[PDB]
């Protein structure tokens, strides 16, 4: 940004954007999917207790 | 961190031979840039002198 | 790779990049998925064992 041009800077930022959500989107699923298996397992030890 | 001022004197037509990712003559046998970004280029007409 | 030049050979290369890293990502996540369901069947199975 200190160093080009708006309508240049557009594209750039885009790509970092992209890959930034991404990544994000990644480690929201896979957080989803341990989770469930928290849950699975602390239902376990409900039942346990 | 440096400069580098590189100059000499070519055609008028074959001055935008002058830029990564350009083909021709000056391009493939006298001169080149790489796969990167130099600082910036310019060229004036000098033909008078 | 063969019939063209770097310069442009890196966004040709790079959309093909971006879409089997795409695929390969579904891929995975899916399998991440059927194999949450078939460590609750092995569990069923290990109880009723």
């Amino acid at each position: 940004l200190s160093r080009l041009d708006p309508p240049e800077a557009e594209v750039q930022i885009d790509r970092l954007i992209t890959g930034r959500l991404q990544s994000l989107q990644t480690y929201v699923t896979q957080q989803l999917i341990r989770a469930a298996e928290i849950r699975a397992s602390a239902n376990l030890a409900a039942t346990k207790m | 961190t440096n400069v580098y001022a590189d100059s000499f004197v070519i055609r008028g037509d074959e001055v935008r031979q002058i830029a990564p990712g350009q083909t021709g003559k000056i391009a493939d046998y006298n001169y080149k840039l790489p796969d990167d970004f130099t600082g910036c280029v310019i060229a004036w007409n000098s033909n008078n002198l």
